[PDB]
RNA sequence: GCUCAGGGAGGACAGAAACCUCCCGUGGAGCAGAAGGGCAAAAGCUCGCUUGAUCUUGAUUUUCAGUACGAAUACAGACCGU
RNA sequence: GUCUACGGCCAUACCACCCUGAACGCGCCCGAUCUCGUCUGAUCUCGGAAGCUAAGCAGGGUCGGGCCUGGUUAGUACUUGGAUGGGAGACCGCCUGGGAAUACCGGGUGCUGUAGGCU
C-alpha cells in the first residue's frame, strides 16, 4: 500500500525556500499574539522539536491557550469523516498573518464611522459591497486619425 | 615620503624539526631547542598510519617552536652568520613568508656533544608591519588593504637594502 | 591551471547573512537567548543594561526590546567625569564603579526613587542583595548584556555590576568573577577586593616607579603627572567623586552650535553624467589612436 | 576558544605522501549507520566537572472504528548540573 | 550635513580595482606591575597615549560582474468544461474562460527607531 510516517513526501514542502537558508529572522519571536487570533499555519525547516504534521499545511485556526513555547491553535481539520475543530500545539516559529481579517475590520471602522456621521444630516449611505456593475454608455471621441483595415497574414513554416 | 607607520619588521620565526623517528630522536632533538632559546616547544603527532613511512596513528613526530622577540632576532643572526648573507629563488614564498633548512647544528655555535646527534632545522621568518590585529583579534575580522599587504619584490628588495644579502637565481 | 573559484555560479548561490552579522558586532545565538521573553506575559518590557568597552570611555546604555528598534531611555559615559571633577583615573575599576553608581542613581532619580535605597555610601565590598520592602512599591531590575568580552577573573564589566547593585539594580549574579577570588584556592576576599576598589595596586607601582626611573613612568603617565594628582590625593580624589554623583545624578543636554549647511558627502552621480563621461571617453580614444598612429 | 573537504607557494634527509605557518574556502568534510530534510563566533572540533536517561499527575497528535501498542508535544509540582 | 553605541527589514546592502576625506568620534600602537590563561601579553585581561589618518572606516565611478525591477520572449507553450469534430491509426482543430518560464534589451547600487556628540 503506502508508508506511514510523520515527514514523508516532504521535499519540497517542509524545506528552507532560496536564500534563506541558516540564519532565521527575529521578527516572529518577540512579538506577541492575542487570544483568538486568525492564524494560518507553513512549515519550517530549522525547527525539529514541536514540528506539525505534513497534513497541516495552510490550516486557518484561532488560538485558545497561549504558553511559553508552544501556543494552541483550534485549527478545522477536514478529515474524510467530518470537519473538527480540533486543538493543537504550536510553537511560535509556524506563525504567519492575514491581511484579510486587519481590511474587515477596517472596513467595519469606516461604515461604523460613516453611520455616526452625518446623523443630523439623515442621508442613506452605501455601505454593502454592491457587486461589479455592467459599464456606462459614453461617447467615443475621434480626431484626425481613421482606425486601420487590417488584414491576415500567410502562413509561413516555422522551423 | 613615507610614514613611520609603514616600517616592515619581523613578526616571528617559525623553527620545526621533523625527524621521523619517535622516542629518543625526538626528545633529543627537543633538548637541542631547550639549550637554544629555553623554552618547552610544542609537538605534533602523525596523520594515520602508512606502511611506508613506518608511522602510526597518534604518535609524535615532529617538534616546532615559534619564537619571537630578540631571540628570534638573535637566532636569525645565527642562521645569516650560516649562510654567509645569500639566498636562493625557490626559497622565498609568492605571499613573502620565507624560509630554508639548514643541515647541521654546529656550524650555530652549539657544541656538539656525541649522546644527541645533529639535529638541522628550518628557519621560517615571518615578516610583518604594523596593523595586524584586525586579522586575528575577537572583534572584527576582514580585509586589511592592498597597500598595506607585503609583497614578494618588496620583501626581497627590503633584505637586499637591509642585510646586504645576494639573492643568486636558481 | 586550476579551475575559478570565483564563478558566477557562486555569485548566483552566494546566500549573504545580516548585516550586523556581517560586520561581526551582534552574535545572534546569545543575543537571542538574552532576549527571550514568555508570551504570556501580555507586552511586558524586558529591561537589559549593556557595558560597552572602548579604549577610554566605558559605554553603559539601558534598552527594551521594540518591534521598529530597542530605544535607548539612558546612557552612561565615563569622559563627562571631568565636568564632576574627576581629572585622573579615567579608565579603570574605580571608573567602571562610579559609572554604574551614578547611572544607576540618575536611574532611580527619574524613576522616582531617590530616597529609597540610599545605597552603599562607605563601600566596603561585601555583598547585599536587592529585597523588596514593603510600603513602597517594587523596585526597578534588569538583565545583564555583556557582549563580546570573556569573563575572566576581575573585569570593569563586574565592577559596573556591583555599582549598579549597590544604587538598586537587582541583576542576579555570582561571586565568581570577581577580582581578589583565587582561581585555586577559591574564596572571595574582602580585603583583596577594597585594594581593586580604592587603587592600592596602581600607586604602589606608581610609586615603584617613581623609585625606580622617571623616564618609563613619565611614558606611562604624561598627563597624569600633568594634572598634578600624587598618590595620596588618589584615595580622596574618589571620596570627593562619590559626593559629586551624590550632589547631582542628572544630566543637561549640551546646546548645539548652529550648522553652517554645507554638504561634506561628495553628490550623488546621474545618468546623464555617467553617460557624458564614457561618450567623451570613447570620444577621446578613437582620436588619440588617429592622432598617434 | 575555534573551523572543515579540497587546492596554490615552499623547505637537509623528505619524494605524490611524516611537519610548519602565508592566501582563500555556502559546506562540495563532518553531524553513528541505507536514504531524505537541516546545520558555520554551529547541530562540526577541543576542553572543566556533571547525569534532566530524576520522581509524581493530566491533556493532545500521528494509523484510528476517532480502538489499543510504540513514538512525540509544551504545560502542573518539587529536586539536581554547569 | 555627518559620526558612535544599541537595533528591525535582510545582496538596490554582495566581491575586486581606483580616488578624496575640516571637527567630533571609532581604531593602530607601548609594555606586563597587578586579576587572568598561555612556550611567548601571538589570544583574553590590565596599566596608557610618543606617533599617525598610512592601514581601518565614510562617500563616489568601473561602456565591471552579481542582485532587484519592466519590456521582449508571447496570446507562445499549456490548460477547465463540450460536441455524428476530423483522422485507418498517429495526432490535430473548433466554442469558452484563464495564462507561462528562458535567452536578449532598458533603470538603480538601502531604507531606517532611540540615546550620546561635531559643525
Amino acid at each position: 500500500t503506502n508508508t506511514k510516517g510523520k515527514r514523508r513526501g516532504t521535499r519540497y514542502m517542509f524545506s528552507r525556500p532560496f536564500r534563506k537558508h541558516g540564519v532565521v529572522p527575529l521578527a516572529t519571536y518577540m512579538r506577541i499574539y492575542k487570544k483568538g487570533d486568525i492564524v494560518d499555519i507553513k512549515g519550517m525547516g530549522t525547527v525539529q522539536k514541536g514540528m506539525p504534521h505534513k497534513c497541516y499545511h495552510g490550516k486557518t485556526g484561532r488560538v485558545y491557550n497561549v504558553t511559553q513555547h508552544a501556543v494552541g491553535i483550534v485549527v478545522n481539520k477536514q478529515v474524510k469523516g467530518k470537519i473538527l475543530a480540533k486543538r493543537i500545539n504550536v510553537r511560535i516559529e509556524h506563525i504567519k498573518h492575514s491581511k484579510s481579517r486587519d481590511s474587515f475590520l477596517k472596513r467595519v471602522k469606516e461604515n461604523d464611522q460613516k453611520k455616526k456621521e452625518a446623523k443630523e444630516k439623515g442621508t442613506w449611505v452605501q455601505l454593502k459591497r454592491q457587486p461589479a456593475p455592467p459599464r456606462e454608455a459614453h461617447f467615443v471621441r475621434t480626431n484626425g486619425k481613421e482606425p486601420e483595415l487590417l488584414e491576415p497574414i500567410p502562413y509561413e513554416f516555422m522551423a | 615620503k613615507e610614514n613611520p607607520m609603514r616600517e616592515l619588521r619581523i613578526r616571528k620565526l617559525c623553527l620545526n624539526i621533523c625527524v621521523g623517528e619517535s622516542g629518543d630522536r625526538l626528545t633529543r632533538a627537543a633538548k637541542v631547542l631547550e639549550q637554544l632559546t629555553g623554552q618547552t616547544p610544542v609537538f605534533s603527532k602523525a596523520r594515520y598510519t602508512v606502511r611506508s613511512f613506518g608511522i602510526r596513528r597518534n604518535e609524535k613526530i615532529a617538534v616546532h617552536c615559534t619564537v619571537r622577540g630578540a631571540k628570534a632576532e638573535e637566532i636569525l643572526e645565527k642562521g645569516l652568520k650560516v649562510r654567509e648573507y645569500e639566498l636562493r629563488k625557490n626559497n622565498f614564498s609568492d605571499t613573502g613568508n620565507f624560509g630554508f633548512g639548514i643541515q647541521e647544528h654546529i656550524d650555530l655555535g652549539i657544541k656538539y656533544d656525541p649522546s644527541i646527534g645533529i639535529y638541522g632545522l628550518d628557519f621560517y621568518v615571518v615578516l610583518g608591519r604594523p596593523g595586524f590585529s584586525i586579522a586575528d583579534k575577537k572583534r572584527r575580522t576582514g580585509c586589511i588593504g592592498a597597500k598595506h599587504r607585503i609583497s614578494k619584490e618588496e620583501a626581497m628588495r627590503w633584505f637586499q637594502q637591509k642585510y646586504d644579502g645576494i639573492i643568486l637565481p636558481g | 591551471f586550476v579551475k575559478v573559484v570565483k564563478n558566477k555560479a557562486y555569485f548566483k548561490r552566494y546566500q549573504v547573512k545580516f548585516r550586523r552579522r556581517r560586520e561581526g558586532k551582534t552574535d545572534y545565538y546569545a543575543r537571542k537567548r538574552l532576549v527571550i521573553q514568555d508570551k504570556n506575559k501580555y507586552n511586558t518590557p524586558k529591561y537589559r543594561m549593556i557595558v560597552r568597552v572602548t579604549n577610554r570611555d566605558i559605554i553603559c546604555q539601558i534598552a527594551y526590546a521594540r518591534i521598529e528598534g530597542d530605544m535607548i531611555v539612558c546612557a552612561a559615559y565615563a569622559h563627562e567625569l571631568p565636568k564632576y571633577g574627576v581629572k585622573v583615573g579615567l579608565t579603570n575599576y574605580a571608573a567602571a564603579y562610579c559609572t554604574g553608581l551614578l547611572l544607576a542613581r540618575r536611574l532611580l532619580n527619574r524613576f522616582g526613587m531617590d530616597k529609597i535605597y540610599e545605597g552603599q555610601v562607605e563601600v566596603t565590598g561585601d555583598e547585599y542583595n536587592v529585597e523588596s520592602i514593603d510600603g513602597q512599591p517594587g523596585a526597578f531590575t534588569c538583565y545583564l548584556d555583556a557582549g563580546l568580552a570573556r569573563t575572566t577573573t576581575g573585569n570593569k564589566v563586574f565592577g559596573a555590576l556591583k555599582g549598579a547593585v549597590d544604587g538598586g539594580l537587582s541583576i542576579p549574579h555570582s561571586t565568581k568573577r570577581f577580582p581578589g577570588y583565587d582561581s585555586e584556592s577559591k574564596e572571595f576576599n574582602a580585603e583583596v577586593h577594597r585594594k581593586h576598589i580604592m587603587g592600592q595596586n596602581v600607586a604602589d607601582y606608581m610609586r615603584y616607579l617613581m623609585e625606580e626611573d622617571e623616564d618609563a613612568y613619565k611614558k606611562q603617565f604624561s598627563q597624569y603627572i600633568k594634572n598634578n594628582v600624587t598618590p595620596d590625593m588618589m584615595e580622596e580624589m574618589y571620596k570627593k567623586a562619590h559626593a559629586a554623583i551624590r550632589e547631582n545624578p542628572v544630566y543637561e543636554k549640551k546646546p548645539k552650535r548652529e550648522v553652517k549647511k554645507k554638504r561634506w558627502n561628495r553628490p550623488k552621480m546621474s545618468l546623464a553624467q555617467k553617460k557624458d563621461r564614457v561618450a567623451q571617453k570613447k570620444a577621446s580614444f578613437l582620436r588619440a589612436q588617429e592622432r598617434a598612429a
